[PDB]
RNA sequence: GGGAGCCCUAGCACAGGUGCUGCAUGGCCGUCGUCAGCUCGUGCCGUGAGGUGUUGGGUUAAGUCCCGCAACGAGCGCAACCCCCGCCGUUAGUUGCCAGCGGUUCGGCCGGGCACUCUAACGGGACUGCCCGCGAAAGCGGGAGGAAGGAGGGGACGACGUCUGGUCAGCAUGGCCCUUACGGCCUGGGCGACACACGUGCUACAAUGCCCACUACAAAGCGAUGCCACCCGGCAACGGGGAGCUAAUCGCAAAAAGGUGGGCCCAGUUCGGAUUGGGGUCUGCAACCCGACCCCAUGAAGCCGGAAUCGCUAGUAAUCGCGGAUCAGCCAUGCC
């Protein structure tokens, strides 16, 4: 049972939402599902680059999506044939005319999304998993910091019997609102079931 | 009540006699949050109490309740063995509530149509010694000193 | 207490049917799957087949049964 | 009572108007 | 659902009352809030995830 | 008198651009009817908590449109003037009439 | 000229005006007696008044919005009790302990789920 | 003649499966339990599992704080940070008014002003801070001042774990399985079946009541191929006409118990509205199976319920109406 998202509780404070526009009750339900299309073509083919986040926004018309990666290299391209592409391939499936940006990711190990997506990916590179999670933990607190937390779901090492693998050092404060706890949930297709990687990374007060 | 005592609320006096008891027995008379016509009943009452007896309604309705309150009264008890019918004193906050109680019960018992005649009636008949109001008091407390014999658990 | 207003319903690839056989002689059966379909006095002769999700029925048809809907003479559930 | 449709305080019960509950 | 049964894909459907709902992310039939077009149980992951602009934890 | 009902889904965005529209002068243009509060609507989701049963679970979501309105008397062409390229907020919309 | 108190009590509102006068109170636009015919809490709206000796001493022209009469009855009852204090603020002294100035916080309770109504709880059985 | 595109058979790679497996999983949920608990680092003890800390004495709603001590600290929990309610202020005047004067087609309708109510942003306000008594301290009892006084009221919020708990039919998802049917489309039927039993409810059995008429006070919500003022026809559901409102401005909208008047007079009744016969309205391609509503007639059982058994400690239970979601319509007395 228990648990409530870490981010949908912070909702309020500490944390903005993703898509921040505004529209009537006749639009509200289209624009957001052309956001999600935005989403589903931008989290497939900015793999590489691993986006942590996606931020949408709307105005007379015209769509301002504000993709936060780490390597902004792979969005980039030829100098420039990779952005228009992507801009380009976002004007089908969007007729109302979008700018894309590109957002740098000072430390990859300060946002729970990617730590997630990182230990997500060694798990199917079969990396021990015990090990992973100490270490991508480290990883998180060596890099500043307040505290960190990480979750391995079920079947760790083709184990027949699904577990629960742990990890986690300094403060992660979950039911205090005035916090900032990055969350992120990577997802790992292994040969034998799926398995969720859970990350949370407390940082700052007030 | 198993941490603090609980204490009793103060119900704010009546309206028309100035009086807590009023309130108290207007509260019992009242059903399913209706107060108005709860106290439209017992006002009601209090007409007849003078157009049926020279005597003023507060000295009679306060003249009945004490003819009503229990002095002793049995509650049950578990011992080493079963239950044992063991006669207790009635505190005199306990003593209110059931006088009150068994007034307004007895006078819903009564054939009189109209709610406020039942009501006179039996805070009537009540004084003057008789109605079943009394009836199940010296009857509560005829089971004590009937079951004397077990006194010595007196609580 | 029913309902047909200023409509009345009667489902109507069955109706051209019934009115076509109406030029002559009596089709002995019809097989019909619209028990939706009222009967107008047009029917009253005509042995009809209302289906029941497993089988078309030989309903006869009376005059005594002229505002009824079809389905009303094909019992759906079998019962003890 | 609330069971009764026609009447008033059936009427309101189940939503209704009419001849027992008149509108206006 | 069935991805065959997304035939609510059929856009006439012939009479206006076949016309139904279904969640636009998950297939849903059966609570599919029309305001957002998404089910009981998209709604709740969404509007964690802050995707749903405006949309926040009551209370009261 | 040109009419101007402000509405977002976000209240600090809001007040601060009626602010920002209140830029023609604090009192000493056109007369300025202040910021004004008028209610907010609020639309309220209520969504059992699991999948599957578990009927007396239940989590409540609300979305809150806040309104504002305004409204300037005498209006001076250099005040519309301003009405041109002058924003920062994207979820703050803007109704206008006359 | 006049005085003045507000007084809420439970999503009811009144206002209170203190006229010097002959103990004529209206209520919206009506009569005192009108307006809470045969509502026996009634006469407890003017219980300040009664104990500061002031029942006929004023007039008292008194607006009302909102939830229903017996609210409305504490409301003024508020209302007033404050009026009287904004005029001579001496008047505390036998007005305070009685509770008069106090503002009943009492209000009703939110409807929680899983409950039939906040705190009845829907019944179970086999246990 | 050869060919880009979309249409085309007859084959192949594949689709599709709400088929199996929570007895492989994720995710999310339930539950003990909003219970006050679960641990960790380092030291110390013990061959060792382990222990100490976290035991003791006070105290708290609380491993809450105090005092003590081979322990000194720390993390997840508690509390606080967020929200709604209660008092007050500043900003703000196409909602609000015998506040104050002018006009009245006696409606805040008009001029007119925002004081007040309100609306909704930002603030103040509470601290055992002040006094008296017990206390080693934490705190306890009481008393002032205050709208509110020791957690002011209600939310959101659920620890390490437990249940191999629920869910592969919301969604993923390993494996197994079907592949002119375990896929796909229709039309009709079913999910609504009735000798029976249980759960959760609704409506009752009446006089603190029921009926009719008049009249008074809400809050929260919802409204465009929508809410429907008002007018006309109909006993009525409703049909015809039609105003306003993208709504603090128009509408749903009547709040209902309450209050005043009248009737019923102890009766299975002017209590109760089940059943059934008839005549209609509206929604929908379509209401037989199986819609809701209106009207006429019918007027069942039920006189307060065995053994047993549920909720609730205050604006609570009890009682009264109102709204929304879903939704053409509606079986809603359910739920929020
Ligand atoms: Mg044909
Ligand atoms: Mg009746
Ligand atoms: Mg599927
Ligand atoms: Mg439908
Ligand atoms: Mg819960
Ligand atoms: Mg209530
Ligand atoms: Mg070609
Ligand atoms: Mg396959
Ligand atoms: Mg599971
Ligand atoms: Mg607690
Ligand atoms: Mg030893
Ligand atoms: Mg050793
Ligand atoms: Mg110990
Ligand atoms: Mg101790
Ligand atoms: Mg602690
Ligand atoms: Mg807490
Ligand atoms: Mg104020
Ligand atoms: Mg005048
Ligand atoms: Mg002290
Ligand atoms: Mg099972
Ligand atoms: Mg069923
Ligand atoms: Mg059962
Ligand atoms: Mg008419
Ligand atoms: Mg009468
Ligand atoms: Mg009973
Ligand atoms: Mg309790
Ligand atoms: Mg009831
Ligand atoms: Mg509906
Ligand atoms: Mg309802
Ligand atoms: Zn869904």
């Amino acid at each position: 049972g228990n648990k409530i998202h870490p981010i949908g509780f912070r909702l309020g404070i500490t944390r903005d939402w993703e898509s921040r526009w505004y529209a009537g009750k006749k639009q509200y339900r289209h624009l957001l599902l052309e956001d999600q299309r935005i989403r589903g073509l931008l989290e497939k083919e900015l793999y590489s680059a691993g986006l942590a986040r996606v931020d949408i926004e709307r105005a007379a018309d015209n769509v301002a999506v504000t993709v936060h990666v780490a390597k902004p290299g792979v969005v980039i391209g030829r100098g420039g044939e990779r952005i228009r592409v992507l801009r380009e391939e976002l004007a089908k499936l969007t007729g109302k005319n979008v700018a894309l940006n590109v957002q740098e990711v000072q430390n990859p190990n300060l946002s729970a999304p990617l730590v997630a997506q990182r230990v997500a990916e060694q798990i199917e590179r079969r990396f021990a998993v015990r090990r992973a999670i100490k270490q991508a933990v480290q990883r998180v607190m060596e890099s500043g910091a307040k505290g960190a937390k990480v979750i391995v779901s079920g079947r760790i090492g083709g184990a027949e019997q699904a577990r629960t693998e742990w990890a986690a050092q300094g403060r992660v404060p979950l039911h205090t609102l005035r916090a900032n706890i990055d969350y992120g949930f990577a997802l790992a297709r292994t040969t034998y079931g799926v398995l969720g990687v859970k990350a949370y990374i407390f940082l700052g007060e007030v | 009540a198993r941490r603090r005592r609980a204490e009793v609320r103060q119900l704010q006096p009546d309206l028309v006699y100035g009086d807590v008891l009023v309130t108290a027995f207007i509260n019992k008379i009242m059903r399913d949050g209706k107060k108005n016509l709860a106290a439209r009943i017992f006002y009601d009452a209090c007409k007849i109490i003078q157009e049926k007896t020279g005597q003023e309604p507060l000295k009679v309705f306060k003249q009945a309740v004490e003819n009503v309150k229990p002095r002793m009264e049995v509650r049950s008890r578990r011992v080493g063995g079963a239950n044992y019918q063991v006669p207790m004193e009635v505190s005199p906050r306990r003593q209110q509530s059931l006088a009150l109680r068994w007034l307004v019960q007895a006078a819903n018992q009564r054939p009189e149509r109209r709610a406020a005649v039942r009501i006179a009636h039996e805070l009537m008949d009540a004084a003057e010694g008789k109605g079943g109001a009394v009836k199940k008091k010296e009857d509560v407390e005829r089971m004590a000193e009937a079951n004397r014999a077990y006194a010595h658990y007196r609580w | 207490p029913r309902s047909l207003k200023k409509g009345v319903f009667v489902d109507d690839h069955l109706l051209e049917k019934v009115l076509e056989l109406n030029a002559k002689g009596e089709k002995r059966l019809i097989k019909t799957w619209s028990r939706r379909s009222t009967i107008v006095p047009e029917m009253v002769g005509h042995t009809i087949a209302v289906y029941n999700g497993k089988q078309h029925v030989p309903v006869y048809i009376t005059e005594n049964m002229v505002g009824h809907k079809l389905g009303e003479f094909a019992p759906t559930r079998t019962y003890r | 009572g609330k069971g009764d449709r026609r009447t008033r305080r059936g009427k309101i019960w189940r939503g209704t108007y009419g001849k027992y509950r008149p509108r206006k | 659902a069935r991805k065959a049964l997304i035939e609510k894909a059929k856009r006439t459907p012939k009479f206006k009352v076949r016309a139904y709902t279904r969640c636009v992310r998950c297939g849903r039939a059966r609570s599919v809030y029309r305001f957002f077009g998404l089910c009981r149980i998209c709604l709740r992951e969404l509007a964690h995830k802050g995707q749903l602009p405006g949309v926040r934890k009551a209370s009261w | 008198k040109i009419r101007i009902k402000l509405r977002g889904f976000d209240h600090k965005t809001l007040d601060a651009s009626a602010q920002k529209i209140v830029e023609a002068a604090r009192r000493s243009g056109a007369q300025v009817s202040g910021p004004i509060p008028l209610p907010t609507r609020v639309r309220r989701f209520t969504v059992i908590r699991g999948p599957f049963k578990h009927k007396d679970s239940r989590e409540h979501f609300e979305l809150r449109t806040h309104n504002r309105l305004v409204d300037i008397i005498n209006p001076n062409r250099k005040t519309i003037e301003q009405l041109m390229t002058l924003d920062l907020p994207t979820g703050v919309e803007i109704e206008i009439k006359t | 000229e006049q005085y003045y108190g507000t007084g809420r009590r439970k999503e009811a509102v009144a206002r209170v005006f203190l006229r010097p006068g002959n103990g004529k109170v209206t209520v919206n636009g009506q009569d005192f007696n009108e307006y809470f015919q045969g509502l026996v809490r009634a006469v407890a709206a003017l219980e300040p008044l009664r104990a500061v000796d002031a029942l006929g001493r004023f007039d008292a022209y008194i607006t009302v919005r909102g939830g229903g009469k017996s609210g409305q009855i504490d409301a003024i009852k508020l209302g007033i009790a404050r009026a009287l204090v904004q005029y001579n603020p001496d008047y505390r002294a036998k007005l305070k302990p009685l509770g008069f100035l106090t503002r009943d916080a009492r209000v009703v309770e939110r409807k929680k789920y899983g409950k039939h109504k906040a705190r009845r709880a829907p019944q179970y059985s086999k246990r």
